[PDB]
């Protein structure tokens, strides 16, 4: 279940780990830009 | 005023140069896990720009 537009939920994450390069890799994704980062860095 | 397209840069690439090295390939290289050969449809580009 998704935030709807208009009805956003920017989710704080802080002091954990995630793998970025999983996100931005795996094939069930549509797109993906990244702006002044990069998702190797994970 | 239609844009001078005719010159070209590397917008994206897999190494640095070394210098004085030119590299004028056009081939598609990966920028992610999907091998995506003669496409740019997910996690490649073409090189130049």
């Amino acid at each position: 279940r998704f935030a709807s537009v208009y009805a956003w939920n920017r989710k704080r994450i802080s002091n954990c780990v995630a793998d970025y390069s999983v996100l931005y890799n795996s094939a069930s994704f549509s797109t993906f830009k990244c702006y002044g980062v990069s998702p190797t860095k994970l | 005023v239609g844009g001078n397209y005719n010159y070209l840069y590397r917008l994206f690439r897999k190494s640095n140069l070394k210098p004085f090295e030119r590299d004028i390939s056009t081939e598609i290289y990966q920028a992610g896990s999907t091998p995506c050969n003669g496409v740019e449809g997910f996690n490649c580009y073409f090189p130049l720009q």
